Order: C-alpha cells, then sequence, then structure tokens
C-alpha cells in the first residue's frame, strides 16, 4: 500500500479502508475508532470546503489576470463586496451562521445517530433523502448524477481523488494566507515573481519567514 | 593467449571469448559479467567512432592543411545553419542509436526493416550489425584487427587533442616539429615538475572560442595538472 | 556503553540535560530578541 | 584487516571483542569502549562510512582548487572560495539564502531514504520511487550497492576485489579526515592554505616547521 | 509476431492485447490500464479525433482557399481571428444555440456508452431506427454511403491513424500560432524557404 | 490583546503539552515490567517518542473526555477513612 513515507511504520488502526489511508498517524490521533470516524468526516468537510474556496481564489484570479473578469484579491474582495452589496458585516454573518448552523445540526445528529434525519415525518417531504451512505458521503440529494453508483471501484477512485485533491487544496489555502502574509501579494503574483528568478525569490528571501538577526 | 604483460595472470572474468582479450583488467572493472558485456559494446563503439575520427583529422590536414581540426567548426562555412544541422544530426543519430541499443537490450528484435518488413538482417552477434558485404580473412582475425586498430586509434585521438592543447597545431604539423628537433620537443623537453618547481606546457587554446558571435567555452583538459 | 547510557538516563542526569537546554533556549531567545515585555 | 590475526593498533594489547576483524579497516582500536554496544557499532560504522566519504570529496577539492591557484589558474583558495560570487543560472541568479535552503532540502530527501533503509533494510526498495527497487536496497550497512550506486559492479564482481576495495576506502577515508584537520589547522596558524604550505616546507624544510609558525608553539 | 509496435523492439503493454483498433501497444504512463477506463478512454480517442479531423480541415482549408485567393473575405480571415469576424448574430447567440443542439446529440450518444444499444431509434418516428453497431460506430444513417460492409476493419484502422495525426496537427497549429503567431500555411512556407534555420530551436532561440 | 490575553493561551498550550506528554509516559511504563525503575532511570528513547505526541494534546484530551478515559472510576481510587 502507498505510504506517506517509504519504510514508515503503519500505525495499526489505519488499515487500508479510509480514502487516502497512507498510514499517517505519527502522533496516534486517530487511535480511537469513534475519534477516527469524526476525524474522517472532519477531513472530508475541510477538504471539500477548501477545494470550493481555493477554486474561488485561484480561478477568479487567473481570469482577472487574463482580462476576462475583474474580481478583487481574496484579501480585498470582502471589503469590495461589502461596499458593493451594502449589507453590514453583522447582519450578513448572523444570517449565514443560522443557515450553516441548521445544515450542520442535521449532519451532526446524523453522525451521533447514523441515518436518523430520515425520521418518518421530520422534514415534511424529503426526510428519506436525509438518510446518508457511509460517514462523510450523504449520497442521494447530493451526488445527483449518481457517479458513486457506477461500480464499487469507481467509488474507490472518485473517493481517493476527493481526498488527495482536498488535502492539496487545504494546504494550498494555508499557503495563500502565508504567501500574502509574508509577500504581501496575490498567489499568482508570488508564482510569477518566483518563476522570474526562481533561485532568488523563495520563503527564505522574504524577510518574515525567518527573522535572521545574527 | 597473448597478455598485455608477458608473465602476468589474466583475471578470472577474462576466460577469453571477446575478440582481442589479453587478460587486461588491473582494477577488475568488468568483474560483473553484464557490466563486461556493456563495456564490450562501449569498447567497440568507441573504437569505431575514434577510427573514423583519427582518419578524418589526418585527411582534413592533407587536403585542407589550413583549417585546424580543433577549431575546424569555427573555421569552416557550414552549408546549413548549425541549429538546423544539429537538429537533423540529433534525430538521425537518435534513431540509429535507439535501434542499435534495442538489439543489445533484447537481441534479435530490431533485426528487420521497419518500413519494409520484407527486408530483414540475418541473425547476428551483438556489436556486429551484419553489414559484411566484404570480409577479407577469418571473421575473428578481422575482429581482432578491428579492436587492436580501434584501441590504437582511441589512444591516437587523446594524443591528437593533448598535442593540440600543448602545441597549437594538428598531428602532422606536431610530428614534423618532433622530427625536426627530436631531443627537444618531447613533453619532458617542454614540461618538468621538480619537488620544488612546476613547469607546465602553455595552453594554446583560448579559454572561450567565439563561434558565429557565440563565444564557446573551450577548456584545456585539466590545465592545472600538467 | 549500554550501562554508561543507562547512567546518562538516570533522573539526575536527564533533568540536568533537559533544564540546561531549556535555560539556554530562553537565554538565547532574549539574546537575539531582548526586552520581550509584550507579544506586540 | 579482514582477519583474526589482522595487524592491530598497539601491537601487544589484545583487540576488543566487538571488533572481530570483519568490518573494513578493523585494527581493534576502541580505547574508550565507545562501540561496546553492537547496535552502536553498526551506527558508528555507518557514520564513519559517511564522514570519511564526504571528507574524501572535500580533500579532493581543497587539493584541486589549491593546485590550480598555485599554478596560476584563477582558483580561490578553500578559505576564500565561499565569498566568491555565486554563478548565474539559466533560471535566474543565485541567492545565498535560497542556495542554503535548496542544499538542505535536497539533502533531507536523500538522508531520509538512506537512514530509513538503515533503520528498515530494503524499505526504500518498494518501487515507491519510480519503481526503483533492488537499486534502492543496501548490500551492507554503509554499502548501498546496486545499478545506481555501484554502476561498474565492483561489489557484484569478485568479492576479494570488493573486500580489498572496502579496505582502500576505509584507510583512504581515515587519511582524508586527518588531512582535512590539517588543511584547517595549518590555515589557522599559517594563514596560507595547503600546496603553499607544501611549497614553503619544500623550499626551507628545516626552518619552515610547525614549531616556527607563531601559533603552534607559543613560547617558541 | 503481433500488431505493429509504436517502437519496434519494445514489449506490448499487458492491458493492450490488440482487441482495440489501432492497438499499437502505446500506454507508457499506463493511463488506460483500468479496463473500465480503457473503454471510456477509447471512445474519447474516437470523439476527440473525429472532432479534430474536422478542426484541422476547418483551418488548413480556409487558409488554403485564402492563399489561392479562391476563398472570400471570410477565408481571408485567419482561423485565430474568425472569432472576431462578424456574421449575422453575436458570438454569444451562436454558442448558446450550438449548446442546445449539442446537448441532444451528446446525451443521445451517451445513452449508448452507458447502455449499449438503447438509443438507436427515432423518437419522433418509431419506424426510423439505426441498426446494431459498436459503441462509437453508429452506422445506419450515420453511414449513408454504406461503407460499413467494405472492409470495416481496415477502414477503422484508417480512421484511428488519421484521427491521431489530426489531433497532433491541431496541437501543432495552436503551438505554432502560440509562438510564431502566424497561420499554419505561413509557418509551413517559412520552413520550405530556409528549412535548415527556421526549426523550432532557431525560432525559440531568436525569441 | 498582546498583553496577558494572548500570552495566557500560549502558556496553557505548553502547560497542557508538558502534562499530557507526562501522563502518556506514566501510563506506558505502568504495566511494563517494574514501572518503578523506569521513573528513576528514565527511558530516554520512549520519552523522546512521546514529546511530540503532546503537540495535538487538546484534540486527544477532548477525545478522551468524550469517551470516558481521561479519569478513573470512583470505585477504583483508594480513599482515606471518613
Ligand atoms: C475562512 C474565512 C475567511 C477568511 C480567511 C477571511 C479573510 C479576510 N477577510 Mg473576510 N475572511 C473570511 C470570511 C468572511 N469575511 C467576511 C467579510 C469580510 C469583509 C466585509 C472584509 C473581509 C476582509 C477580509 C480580509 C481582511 C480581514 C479583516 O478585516 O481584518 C482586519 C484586521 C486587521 C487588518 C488587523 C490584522 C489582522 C491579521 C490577521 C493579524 C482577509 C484576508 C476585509 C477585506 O476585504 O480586506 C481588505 C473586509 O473588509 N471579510 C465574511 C462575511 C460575514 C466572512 C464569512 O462569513
Ligand atoms: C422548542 C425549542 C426548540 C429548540 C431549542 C430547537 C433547536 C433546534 N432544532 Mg428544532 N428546536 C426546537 C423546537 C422544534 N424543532 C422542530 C423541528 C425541527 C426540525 C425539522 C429541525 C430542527 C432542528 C433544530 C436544530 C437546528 C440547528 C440550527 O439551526 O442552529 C443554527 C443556530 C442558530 C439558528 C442560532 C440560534 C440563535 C439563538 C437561539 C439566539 C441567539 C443566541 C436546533 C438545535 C434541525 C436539526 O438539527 O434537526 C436534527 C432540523 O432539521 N427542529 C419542531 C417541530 C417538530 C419544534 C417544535 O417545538
Ligand atoms: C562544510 C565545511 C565548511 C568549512 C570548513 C567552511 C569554512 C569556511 N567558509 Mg564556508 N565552510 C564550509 C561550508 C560552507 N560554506 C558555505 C558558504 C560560505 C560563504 C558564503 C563564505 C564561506 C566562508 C568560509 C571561510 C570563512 C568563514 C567565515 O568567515 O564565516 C562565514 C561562513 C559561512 C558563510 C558558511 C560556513 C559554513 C560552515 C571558511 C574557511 C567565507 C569565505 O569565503 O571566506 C573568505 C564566506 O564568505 N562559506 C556553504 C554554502 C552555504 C557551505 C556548505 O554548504
Ligand atoms: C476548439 C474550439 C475553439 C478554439 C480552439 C478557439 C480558438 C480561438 N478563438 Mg474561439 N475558439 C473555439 C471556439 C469558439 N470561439 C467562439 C467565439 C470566439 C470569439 C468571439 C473570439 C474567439 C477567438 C478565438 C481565438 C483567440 C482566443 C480567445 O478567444 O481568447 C480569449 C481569452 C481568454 C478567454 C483568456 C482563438 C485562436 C477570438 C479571435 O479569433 O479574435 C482574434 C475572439 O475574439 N472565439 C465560439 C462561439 C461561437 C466558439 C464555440 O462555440
Ligand atoms: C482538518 C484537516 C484534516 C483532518 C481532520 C484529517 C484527518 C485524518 N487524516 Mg489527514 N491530512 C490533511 C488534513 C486532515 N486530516 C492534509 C491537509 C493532508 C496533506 C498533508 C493530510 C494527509 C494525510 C495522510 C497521508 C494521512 C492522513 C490520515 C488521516 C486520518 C488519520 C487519523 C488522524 O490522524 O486523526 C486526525 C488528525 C487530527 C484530528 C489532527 C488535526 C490536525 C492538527 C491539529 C493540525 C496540526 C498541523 C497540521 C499537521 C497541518 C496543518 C497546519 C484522519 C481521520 C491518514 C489516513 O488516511 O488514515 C486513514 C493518512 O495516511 N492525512
Ligand atoms: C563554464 C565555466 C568554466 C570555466 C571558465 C572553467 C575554467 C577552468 N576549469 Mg572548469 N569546470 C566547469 C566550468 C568551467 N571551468 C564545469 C561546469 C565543470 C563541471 C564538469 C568543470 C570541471 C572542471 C574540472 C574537473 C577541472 C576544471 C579545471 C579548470 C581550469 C583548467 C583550465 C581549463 O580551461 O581546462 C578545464 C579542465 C578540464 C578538466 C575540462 C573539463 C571541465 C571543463 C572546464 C568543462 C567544460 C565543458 C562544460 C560544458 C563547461 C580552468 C581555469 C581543472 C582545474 O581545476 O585546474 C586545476 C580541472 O581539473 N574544471
Ligand atoms: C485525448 C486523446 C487521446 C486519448 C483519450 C487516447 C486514448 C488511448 N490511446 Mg492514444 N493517441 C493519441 C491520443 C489519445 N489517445 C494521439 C494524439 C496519438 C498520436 C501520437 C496517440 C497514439 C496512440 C497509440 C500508438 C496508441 C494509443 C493507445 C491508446 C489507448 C491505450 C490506453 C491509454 O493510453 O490510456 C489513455 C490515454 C489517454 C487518456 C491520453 C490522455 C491525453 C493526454 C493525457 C494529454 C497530455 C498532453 C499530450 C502530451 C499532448 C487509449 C484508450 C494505444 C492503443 O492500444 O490504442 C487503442 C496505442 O497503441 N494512442
Ligand atoms: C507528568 C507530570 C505531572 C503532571 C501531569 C502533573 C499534574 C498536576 N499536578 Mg503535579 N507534580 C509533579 C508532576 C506532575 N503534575 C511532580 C514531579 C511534583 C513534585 C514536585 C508535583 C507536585 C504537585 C503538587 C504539590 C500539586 C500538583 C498538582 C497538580 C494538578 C494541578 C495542575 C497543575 O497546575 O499542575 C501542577 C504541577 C506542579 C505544582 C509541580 C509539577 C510541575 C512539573 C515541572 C511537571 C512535571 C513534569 C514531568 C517531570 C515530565 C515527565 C516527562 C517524562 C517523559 C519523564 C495537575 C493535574 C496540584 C494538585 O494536586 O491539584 C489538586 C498540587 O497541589 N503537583
Ligand atoms: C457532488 C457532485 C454531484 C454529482 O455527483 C456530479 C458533480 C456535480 C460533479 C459532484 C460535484 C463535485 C465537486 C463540487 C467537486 C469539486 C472539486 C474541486 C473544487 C476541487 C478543487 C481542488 C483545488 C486544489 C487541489 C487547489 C490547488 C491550489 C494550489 C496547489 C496552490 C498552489 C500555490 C500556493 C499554495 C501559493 C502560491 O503563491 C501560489 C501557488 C503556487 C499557485
Ligand atoms: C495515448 C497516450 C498513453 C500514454 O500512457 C500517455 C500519453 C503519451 C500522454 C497518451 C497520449 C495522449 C495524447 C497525445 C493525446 C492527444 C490528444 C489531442 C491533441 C486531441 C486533439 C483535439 C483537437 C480538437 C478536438 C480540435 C478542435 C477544433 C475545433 C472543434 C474547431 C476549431 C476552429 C476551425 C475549424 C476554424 C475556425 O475558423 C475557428 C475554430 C472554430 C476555432
Ligand atoms: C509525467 C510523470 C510520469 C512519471 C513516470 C511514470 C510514473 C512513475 C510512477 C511510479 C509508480 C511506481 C513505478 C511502477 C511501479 C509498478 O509498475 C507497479 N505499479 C508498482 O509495483
Amino acid at each position: 500500500r502507498p505510504l506517506w513515507m517509504p519504510g514508515a511504520t503503519v500505525p495499526a488502526h489505519l488499515k487500508g479502508e479510509l480514502a487516502g489511508d497512507f498510514g499517517f498517524d505519527p502522533l496516534n490521533l486517530g487511535k480511537d475508532p469513534q475519534a477516527l470516524r469524526w476525524y474522517q468526516q472532519a477531513e472530508l468537510v475541510h477538504g471539500r470546503t477548501a477545494m470550493t474556496a481555493v477554486a474561488g481564489i485561484l480561478i477568479p484570479g487567473l481570469l482577472t489576470k487574463a482580462g476576462v473578469l475583474n474580481v478583487p484579491e481574496w484579501y480585498e474582495a470582502g471589503k469590495v463586496s461589502a461596499e458593493q452589496t451594502g449589507i453590514a458585516l453583522g447582519p450578513l454573518l448572523a444570517v449565514q451562521l443560522f443557515m450553516c448552523g441548521f445544515v450542520e445540526g442535521k449532519r451532526w445528529m446524523d453522525f451521533l445517530k447514523p441515518g436518523s434525519q430520515s425520521e418518518a415525518g421530520s422534514f415534511l417531504g424529503f426526510e428519506a433523502s436525509f438518510k446518508g451512505t457511509d460517514n462523510g458521503y450523504p449520497g442521494g440529494p447530493f451526488d445527483p448524477m449518481g457517479m458513486c453508483n457506477e461500480s464499487e471501484a469507481k467509488t474507490k477512485d472518485l473517493k481517493l481523488k476527493e481526498i488527495k485533491n482536498g488535502r492539496l487544496a487545504m494546504l494550498a489555502c494555508l499557503g495563500f494566507a502565508a504567501q500574502y502574509g509574508a509577500t504581501g501579494k496575490g498567489p499568482l503574483d508570488n508564482l510569477a515573481d518566483h518563476l522570474a528568478a526562481p533561485l532568488k525569490t523563495t520563503f527564505v528571501d522574504n524577510g518574515i519567514s525567518i527573522p535572521i538577526h545574527l | 593467449r597473448p597478455l598485455w604483460r608477458p608473465g602476468s595472470a589474466p583475471p578470472a572474468h577474462l576466460n577469453g571469448e571477446l575478440p582481442g582479450d589479453f587478460g587486461f583488467d588491473p582494477l577488475g572493472l568488468g568483474a560483473n559479467p553484464e557490466s563486461l558485456k556493456w563495456f564490450a559494446e562501449s569498447e567497440r563503439v568507441h573504437a569505431r567512432w575514434a577510427m573514423l575520427a583519427v582518419a578524418g583529422i589526418l585527411v582534413q590536414e592533407v587536403v585542407k592543411p589550413d583549417v585546424f581540426w580543433y577549431d575546424a567548426p569555427t573555421k569552416i562555412d557550414l552549408p546549413f545553419n548549425i541549429v538546423g544541422l544539429l537538429a537533423f544530426e540529433f534525430f538521425a543519430m537518435h534513431f540509429v542509436e535507439l535501434k542499435r541499443w534495442q538489439d543489445f537490450r533484447n537481441p534479435g528484435s530490431v533485426d528487420a526493416d521497419p518500413l519494409f518488413p520484407s527486408n530483414k538482417l540475418a541473425p547476428h552477434e551483438v556489436g556486429y550489425p551484419g553489414f559484411a558485404p566484404f570480409v577479407p580473412g577469418p571473421m575473428e582475425e578481422l575482429k581482432v584487427k578491428e579492436i587492436k586498430n580501434g584501441r590504437l586509434a582511441m589512444l591516437a585521438f587523446i594524443g591528437f587533442t593533448m598535442a593540440a592543447q600543448v602545441t597549437g597545431k594538428g598531428p602532422l604539423a606536431a610530428l614534423s616539429e618532433h622530427l625536426a628537433d627530436p631531443m627537444g620537443t618531447t613533453i619532458f623537453s617542454k614540461a618538468v615538475v621538480v619537488p620544488g618547481q612546476v613547469v607546465q606546457p602553455e595552453c594554446k587554446i583560448p579559454q572561450f572560442t567565439d563561434f558565429q558571435g557565440t563565444k564557446i567555452f573551450t577548456p584545456c583538459l585539466f590545465q592545472g595538472l600538467w | 556503553m549500554k550501562n554508561f547510557t543507562t547512567y546518562l538516563s538516570t533522573a539526575p542526569v536527564v533533568a540536568l540535560a533537559w533544564f540546561t537546554v531549556t535555560a539556554a533556549l530562553l537565554i538565547e531567545i532574549n539574546r537575539f530578541f531582548p526586552d520581550p515585555l509584550v507579544f506586540s | 584487516a579482514y582477519g583474526p590475526d589482522r595487524p592491530l593498533w598497539y601491537p601487544g594489547n589484545p583487540a576488543p571483542a566487538y571488533l572481530d576483524g570483519t568490518l573494513a579497516g578493523d585494527y581493534g582500536f576502541d580505547p574508550l569502549g565507545l562501540s561496546s554496544d553492537p547496535e552502536t557499532m553498526r551506527w558508528m560504522v555507518h557514520a564513519e562510512l559517511q564522514n570519511a566519504r564526504w571528507a574524501m570529496l572535500g580533500a579532493a577539492g581543497v587539493l584541486l582548487t589549491s593546485i590550480g591557484a598555485a599554478v596560476g589558474l584563477p582558483f580561490p583558495e578553500w578559505y576564500e572560495a565561499g565569498a566568491a560570487p555565486l554563478p548565474s543560472t539559466v533560471h535566474g541568479d543565485w541567492s545565498f539564502g535560497t542556495l542554503t535552503a535548496t542544499m538542505f532540502l535536497l539533502f533531507h530527501w536523500a538522508e531520509q531514504k538512506r537512514i530509513m533503509d538503515f533503520r528498515n533494510p530494503g524499505s526504500q526498495g518498494d518501487g515507491s520511487f519510480f519503481g526503483i527497487t533492488d537499486d534502492f536496497k543496501s548490500k551492507e550497512n554503509g554499502y548501498p550497492g546496486g545499478r545506481l550506486f555501484d554502476p561498474i559492479g565492483f561489489s557484484r564482481g569478485d568479492e576479494a576485489m570488493y573486500k580489498k576495495y572496502k579496505q582502500n576506502e576505509i584507510v583512504n577515508g581515515r587519511l582524508a579526515m586527518v588531512a582535512n584537520l590539517g588543511f584547517w589547522a595549518q590555515y589557522a596558524a599559517t594563514g596560507k592554505g595547503p600546496i603553499q604550505n607544501l611549497a614553503d616546507h619544500l623550499a626551507d624544510p628545516y626552518h619552515t616547521t610547525f614549531t616556527t609558525n607563531g601559533v603552534s608553539v607559543p613560547f617558541y | 509476431a503481433n500488431r505493429p509496435s509504436w517502437f519496434p523492439g519494445s514489449k506490448f503493454p499487458a492491458h493492450l492485447d490488440g482487441t482495440l483498433p489501432g492497438d499499437h501497444g502505446f500506454d507508457p504512463l499506463s493511463l488506460g490500464v483500468d479496463p473500465a477506463k480503457l473503454k471510456w478512454y477509447q471512445q474519447a480517442e474516437l470523439q476527440n479525433g473525429r472532432w479534430a479531423m474536422l478542426g484541422a480541415a476547418g483551418i488548413l482549408v480556409p487558409d488554403l482557399l485564402r492563399a489561392v485567393g479562391m476563398g472570400g473575405p471570410a477565408a481571408q480571415v485567419p482561423w485565430f481571428e474568425a472569432g472576431k469576424y462578424e456574421y449575422f448574430a453575436p458570438p454569444s447567440a451562436l454558442f448558446a444555440s450550438m449548446m442546445f443542439l449539442f446537448a441532444f446529440v451528446e446525451f443521445r450518444r451517451l445513452q449508448d456508452i452507458r447502455k449499449p444499444g438503447s438509443a438507436n431509434q427515432d423518437p419522433i418516428f418509431t419506424n426510423n431506427k439505426l441498426p446494431a453497431g459498436e459503441v462509437g460506430y453508429p452506422g445506419g444513417i450515420f453511414d449513408p454511403l454504406g461503407y460499413s460492409k467494405g472492409n470495416m476493419e481496415t477502414l477503422k484502422l484508417k480512421e484511428i491513424k488519421n484521427a491521431r495525426l489530426a489531433m497532433l496537427g491541431f496541437a501543432g497549429f495552436v503551438a505554432q500560432y502560440q509562438t510564431t503567431g502566424k497561420t499554419p500555411l505561413q509557418n509551413l512556407s517559412d520552413h520550405l524557404a530556409n528549412p535548415w534555420s527556421t526549426t523550432v530551436l532557431s525560432n525559440d532561440l531568436a525569441r | 490583546a498582546g498583553e496577558v490575553f494572548i500570552p495566557t493561551f500560549g502558556f496553557l498550550y505548553v502547560a497542557g503539552w508538558i502534562g499530557y506528554v507526562g501522563r502518556l509516559y506514566l501510563n506506558m511504563v505502568k504495566g511494563e515490567a517494574k514501572p518503578t525503575e523506569k521513573e528513576i532511570i528514565i527511558d530516554v528513547p520512549a520519552a523522546l517518542r512521546l514529546t511530540w505526541q503532546g503537540a495535538t494534546w487538546p484534540v486527544q484530551v477532548v477525545a478522551e473526555l468524550r469517551a470516558n478515559t481521561l479519569t478513573e472510576k470512583a470505585e477504583n481510587i483508594t480513599i482515606s477513612p471518613r
């Protein structure tokens, strides 16, 4: 089985089953089966959220830097949209919290009790759809085009593609924040500046990554 | 079996089957059988390339004694642009080298005309494609002549290059300079390293030789260790 | 060496090492970043 | 070496039990029982097969650049060959910070694979890196034979030549390590760099010793 | 003793046995090792190829007519400029209309990749229907000249080869225009003038 | 915030890190042969394999509260006569 590091000792609770099980639990965090299950759902949610966010920071930018759109920088769009829409931060956030809270509540209870949201009579007409299939995979209303119903090996491929792309997107978001935090420019700007003089424009030569006093 | 040093004992790996075996592996390089098989292909390829080269350097000095073989490229007018000549040369050599290597990898696989399957080279030994329209004498005898001639040529080339770095002329001009003052043109007569002194021959090759407006770095082989 | 390393593992020796490293770290930190009153 | 009656370090004194004589360049020399532990021996053997190999390359450089600078060839002496301007690159210009980071980055990858195989033999030979397997295996601790590390096949060939070659490596490596301390200590006393120190000692051999250099012997 | 090899003297990939048309044993990155994927990837070669054969004949032709002068001002427009060229409706309307049109043909064709032999039937006219055919080779009305009897096998090994060449052709046109910034025929003429100095290397070196 | 506030969490994180790593080691040597001789002659190897495990101590500590494993049952702790 592919491992995060060749020769690394596979833990024990990480038996090839979860999508992306490369045997990486150095600090034995997922030792508890319940903890591992919650962490698995947490990972999927983190990856999916990051993938749908880095796509909203890179894609819109690459097209702005190609003249197609005019979207502002991810670290400036917030203010631009606030002054554009006119909605006050407070009201905008509060509404979002309530809507996100309700959807999170349903998913949360579905974990606490698997396939429980499909209670007879709960969500008017739809409870059935709110059943769920496996931990972080609410098949049905989600995955409408039925791509995870083709075979039992297209599921295991499409699921390794979600996790590897997610893990990458999650690290990409951390990078974008750190890049702007140190460089003070957009991600594309950083990449372009690096490709210009690759051997003279790195995190070392930024002034913030390593405060070299000596 | 003639040995490189009469009275020596040939290393076990050299039982002697390869043409031109003289039990010469002082450092035991071809100890690995597969390694020896590769080195064998390298020896033949090096010799054949060197044999053509040495001959060309000598001829290009009888016909056109002016252009120096070392700087010939910068002293000759290519009918085609170097970029174009290099491009064609790369693809041409790449094709022959690939088929040539594939035979060494899997013997008897590329022994056929890919464009015309009707044409097919007869079964042959690796290192010997099969192009033998004329073989003047026993194949093994001619094989020994090819390796002995090739080994001599390879040594001659290094001599051509080093002589071209110590002196600033080609093989014929250098030999004449020797024939003129035999006891005062030898390397000993032009370079001596004493326990305290270090006389090294001057490098007659400019560190960088400009070519068509592009200065080409031309270093004197280990000019520091002469 | 198995028994020398055992001695270098005894509580008094390990504590002497751990503390020396921790102390030196704080000393070196103030040496390059002096007067750290606030996290700014 | 490579014998029960192998020549020893202090003729007479018996050799240590852990030092049987198999290990390359074994002369039974461990006065402070540093390698009393068998696992310690393996680690110490690997470490020596690491310091000596780097030391050998380093000595080859301090001698080649030095020989050049003495003959005249523009070559900065080992001590001043760091302040020398970094050369440009097709990609761009080199920066000291990037250079150090790149040097450590690449080293971390190789060191990890080497140590991981050292801790778990054959771990690297799992076709994980582009299918390379046996080439990523280790013939012996400190001997990573293969078709990528021993291309010519000295290890794959006559074992006697391999064993002899192993002794050459250990003895030459130990000499290079000692030589390197010289290059550094002669510099931090003479301030001239080797091949100039060999040249001064061959011009006035009797009045150009360590005793007459100011730093070595303080009173003299 | 088997099919032609992309590189004579090399072994055939295990998954590539020769069943597929044009199976010259070429999958170095092992992209189509998965048989299920080999099936999708195969159909994608056909569709991507057939569309590129039309794309290459849709660029070389207009330029050929323009060069001869036979082509009208429309042909005088370079393919990489036809987008700006006016016609009757704005670029948006044309794209939207072609989308709706494509949705029907594409979905109807997919019904055949998903359930092979389940789309061959005129919806409006029950009487009209295509005969049984390999997924990817519709036949029937899609073969009006009835060439589906005369050596289908070698006419199919003629399509894949032409398709692969046409696909590399459309790559060359874009790449040459990406660097040279000229029409394909212009680049070809630039070569046939000084061919030993207008090579990509010389051009990129000059850049 | 840089004064007292932010510094507060910083100490709490390291404090819990030190405490969590300590309990991890204690509960590993418990059981192991003579647990009393691994407190005087500390097992520096295993002590060095548990130090980094306390980096994500908050995540592991909570997972233990929400699993009833951080504390001991009241009927297994000796208590002084009332
Ligand atoms: C794993 C080591 C460890 C841990 C996790 C704890 C944890 C705790 N101690 Mg405690 N303690 C320890 C060691 C430890 N102690 C030692 C060695 C001593 C002797 C000096 C004491 C003496 C002590 C007293 C007198 C009291 C506590 C109290 C407490 C509780 C209050 C929380 C607090 O602020 O800590 C408090 C910690 C201290 C006051 C001193 C200990 C601080 C040391 C430096 C930490 C131990 C590090 C350890 C050596 C690491 C081992 C690593 C291993 C690999 C070798 C708490 C649960 C209080 C309590 O009972 O609450 C009700 C209290 O009254 N401790
Ligand atoms: C469910 C459903 C239903 C049915 O079934 C169908 C359908 C519809 C299809 C489905 C859907 C799905 C989805 C949504 C998906 C998504 C995806 C994504 C977005 C990904 C991303 C993904 C993403 C990612 C990876 C990311 C990446 C990024 C990166 C690398 C970055 C990098 C960088 C950094 C850091 C910084 C600098 O300065 C710059 C750079 C250099 C640039
Ligand atoms: C097989 C293999 C295997 C191994 O493993 C790996 C590897 C090697 C990678 C692989 C390979 C692959 C490849 C090569 C692929 C390719 C593809 C292509 C190129 C396609 C085309 C494709 C192409 C195409 C479609 C084309 C298209 C086009 C079109 C529609 C149109 C256009 C135009 C024209 C007419 C003219 C006008 O005025 C304008 C327009 C309108 C604009
Ligand atoms: C464009 C990048 C192409 C990289 C070159 C080919 C991909 C290399 C992937 C390495 C994966 C292991 C190498 C091969 C392993 C064997 O075929 C089996 N799959 C593993 O035993």
